[PDB]
RNA sequence: UGUAGGAGACCGAUAGCAAACAAGUACCGUGAGGGAAAGAUGAAAUAGUACUCAGGAAUGAGCAAUUAAAUAGUACCUGAAA
RNA sequence: UCAAUUAUUUUUUUUGCUGAGGAAUUUUAAAAUUAUUUGAAUUUUUCUUCUUAUAAUUUAAGUUGUUUCUAUACAGUACUUUCUUAACCCACUCGUCUUGAAACACGGACCAAGGAGUCUAGCAAAUGUGCAAGUGUAUAUGAUUCUUUAAACAUUUUACGCA
RNA sequence: AUACUGACGUGCAAAUCGUUCAUUUCAAUCACGUUUAGGGGCGAAAGACUAAUCGAAAAGCCUAUUAGCUGGUUAUUUUCGA
RNA sequence: UCUCAAACUCCCAAUAGGUAAAAAGGGCGAAAUAACUCAAUUUGUAUUUCACUCAUAUUAAAUAAAAUAACUCCAAGUGGGCCAUUUUUGGUAAGCAGAACUGGCGAUGAGGGAUGCUCCUAACGCUUGGAUAAGGUGCCUAAAUAUUCGCUCAUGAGAUCCCAUAAAAGGUGUUGGUUCAUAUGAACUAGCCCUGAAAAUGGAUGGCGCUAAAGCGGAUUACCGAUACCAAGCCAUAAAAAGAAGAAAAAAUUUUUUUUUAGAAUCUUUUUAUGAGUAGAAAAUCGUGGGGUUUGUGUUGAAGCGAAAUACGUGAGUUUUCGUGGAACAUCUCCCUAGUGCAGAUCUUGGUGGAAGUAGCAACUAUUCAAAUGAGAACUUUGAAGACUGAAGUGGAGAAGGGUUUCUU
RNA sequence: UGCUAUCUAGCGAAACCACAGCCAAGGGAACGGGCUUGGCAAAAUCAGCGGGGAAAGAAGACCCUGUUGAGCUUUACUCUAG
RNA sequence: GGGAUAACUGGCUUGUGGCUGCCAAGCGCUCCUAGCGACGUAGCUUUUUGAUCCUUCGAUGUCGGCUCUUCCUAUCAUUGGGACGCAGAAGUCUCAAAGUGUCGGAUUGUUCACCCGCUAAUAGGGAACGUGAGCUGGGUUUAGACCGUCGUGAGACAGGUUAG
RNA sequence: AGCCAGAAACCAUGCUGAUUAAACAAUACUAUCUUUUUUGUUUGCUAAUGUAAAAGAGAAAUUAUAUAUGUACCGGUACAUA
């Protein structure tokens, strides 16, 4: 059920995957908002796929957080790095999809300078 | 072909949905209807206070300035 | 409309002219008429599969072989889902 | 033996669940309690009351402490987490028009791509913007304006629309 | 082309096949060529026929005709809500 | 004197309805103004200016999450409704037609009613715990084979509103009563039970079962029982507070070392309340094609695609890894623009399945043997047989129509 | 009795198809394959068959409705060739 | 376009039909009740006909017969009985009973009906008005045609007929 | 209360089926193999793992229920005992 670590509690684990998605071939897992009448989801019988709400929201507090208790920060260049040292206490780096080898080893180089781990460091390697 | 007639059903509780609205109460009200002679009176009174009320005005007026 | 330029906050091969193409064609209709489907290997094929073996042959395999690359071999880019 | 039932009260035995917060002047102030100090009170007190002065503390003023373990690890069969069946309890074909569909109502074998409130005219209110008894610059002219310029810029004092 | 309301009825066939039956010297049958064309023709009349088309042929256009009616009408959360 | 009436009325309810409870006002006075007014310029009327003064320093009766009130503007959806209690009209009646008041459903989950759109309980963010409701407590099925007093045996008993049958009428079955007579004989009476009481797949107190009940009628508690109720946390919405600059801790050996040190108005801190929803309206988002702008990503392999991720987001999504892949890719910095978001239309177009190695390859009497060819021969060729077409011929010729189909290799 | 069916070798479709596929009763849009409670319920198949799938088909040809029509008629209205 | 609305089932109801009652004035020589049973009055059912319009009109194949099976009982006969207005023979009313049986023709479009005959008796019903991918196609009910009546007419007729 | 005889009804008997019981019994023969002990069970494979219920998984009069069991006499009588 619910997930604390720390002073960071999260309410839901497992997604809100669409209304009887394995029934219809066609139908894709991501949520869609029925508005079919009497779709067993809005009218809003028991035992079926739950509906998302609002009130599963993340605490203010943690709001984005991570287990690794900094915030993520996607990086493609090196000059991430002069915000990053003053916030390297409370984000961390993730270097994004693109970055070339020999700049995405540089990048790693410098995050040590700034003392902030990769959260996709072995990647590229 | 073969409709149904009435019924008063919800409207009542439709009109106290927004309430039953009334009167706004205002002291003065038109009075075009009201009596004939004694109005014309009324109105030759009333701009005879009017003319009481500018002469003690001017008079006052011209008076203080002197 | 015919021809010639110049264009674009246009379409990107089920779109855009019916037509990116050997299309106003094929094809269908007694005829007037109706009318498609249809692009892409690689930098270079003056690099387009040599050779060997097993096969009646098709083909297949290879210690053999082009290419950077052949689950890249001309029904050749990528190659989704069912 | 001294019930019982009301009334105002005073406790107590085990125990279940909870811990938000984060105090650069409201985690402050008083209260409380303890050890002091001064004056009173009264049911007269080894938890008796008030207020006079001093300290500490907590019942004030939203959990803290101690000891384990993970572990003396470097990813392991443990731990995180995905997938996977299970099992208990619950779970009727979706869309659809209809007061009313699980229907013996209608559409749907399946998958992919494409696939439906737009544009123009005139009008209105809304809200922004510029100016104000004016406003717009119309057709058009003009320029030391000429890949992009098919726009941009300018207009030698009673033109016209609307007010 | 009368009947077997036969076989066939995802056919051999969008009317076939079998058996039965009517016709067979005349208002006969057959060919080819020819005439009459769309609210028109032509009709031993059944609204019959006029190229798998008919109580108004086929082709193209006015046209994206019109439809108070049928069907469909596409991502998310939050708020007020008949 | 008997019995009476929707469309009769001497009298006459409950329910429903209206006015009332003071400050822009009301009191009692004076002065003004008239073309109104009387016999009569204060004789009144009405108005105006000046006075003096009425509760509200708990509010001229209460009570009120009484401004969430008004009012203006602009617009939508809708105009076929239905159900229940109670009153009710027509109709033999009707899950029938038609009304009234109110509440539901529609537009609504949740717990009970065995099951059930509507009955009852009760309206719903996400969670933890409690205690209850409607309702239960023999088992299915969670809690009592609880307690307590009656009544009840049925050769088709009975068993929770709506609710799925049931009556007049009987009964020397049993149980209480009550009137009479003489612990007996009568007569009544209502409780249970019986008769009255027949239907269609096999068959329905929900089923099993239940009789010292788990039946019927009470009472006594305990226990169980919801997303309703209370406390607590978190989320968003709504409202309200409040706001345009300074040292805390730990580790060392007073001084060295380690962490932190907020001021961005659609903003930050704080508090309380609130959270249903079709048709419908709004806002905040997220994505796609293109444009300007900004500052980046590219063959030390990007996009794309498959498979994933201790990933992030309530969510749409976003981000990322590995594999494939081999060329162009972004902008959330801001803002314009649009052929801009699909599961469905007997959608359009294309591909593809299950149906299925199935339906089927049935007009027209029949082939056999041997040989040759060839990789291979039931259906090629040659021969031998057997057969058939049977001159209205599967034989010759020619027309239409086709057009090299001919013929050799 | 023939020809088929049947079985093999060979070639080889289609209609149809929400998901499917045992009942009984109940309630329910008042006749359920799935729902609630009961009965129950143990692979895989081959050959048949017609009880059911309110089986397949064609936007009820019937009936009703539309200020959609069309056909036809008259001493309906308004015209008009003759 | 329409289950916004008929004809087909189902459903509610049961007026109408059918079946069972209660009673006691008469009838039954005589005698209320052996058998009856009025005037009255209570139920049950839906094999009747209605009333209806909830369900289905992008279709549930519209009557009957044939064929074939199963269920019901409100029993006609067969088995066991009870009563009698019963001497026997019969016969009549009645109860437990659904184990078993319930026919050949003539005439019909026919449920129904109506003769003739057998029988041992020739009971009554349900199953989507049992049963059209079981059959049949005679009938209502497509398009051709006929006669009568009605309509000026075209035409119309739960008026009749033949062909489909 | 206790009883009896009594029907084409009822249940057996009889008869048919019984991969309707995911049923079973007896008999016959056979497959390097069976039995006892030790250690192990952290190219599709080629050492090898599973339990719905250990924790003292301790406990065999009997008709009974408005009375039972022994023992002694002849199903009965007498006497003990729960």
């Amino acid at each position: 059920a619910v997930k604390k670590v720390g002073k960071i509690i999260k309410k839901r684990t497992k997604k809100f995957t669409r209304f009887q998605s394995n029934r219809f071939m066609r139908v894709k897992p991501a949520w869609r908002k029925p508005r079919g009448i009497d779709c067993r989801v809005r009218r809003r019988y028991k035992g079926t796929n739950l509906m998302p709400s609002i009130g599963y929201g993340s605490n203010k507090k943690t709001k984005f957080l991570l287990p690794n208790n900094k915030y993520k920060y996607v990086v493609k260049n090196v000059k991430e790095m002069e915000p990053l040292i003053m916030n390297h206490t409370k984000y961390c780096v993730q270097i994004a999809h693109n970055v070339s080898s020999k700049k995405r080893k540089q990048i790693i180089e410098r995050a040590k300078q700034m003392n902030v781990s990769v959260i996709n460091a072995k990647a590229r390697l | 072909a073969k409709s149904k007639n009435h019924t008063n059903h919800n409207q009542n509780r439709k009109a106290h949905k927004n309430g039953i609205k009334k009167p706004k109460k205002h002291k003065f009200m038109s009075r075009k209807g009201l009596d004939p002679n004694f109005f014309r009176n009324q109105k030759y009174c009333l701009k005879g206070i009017q003319k009481k009320k500018k002469e003690l005005k001017l008079k006052a007026k011209q008076e203080k300035n002197n």
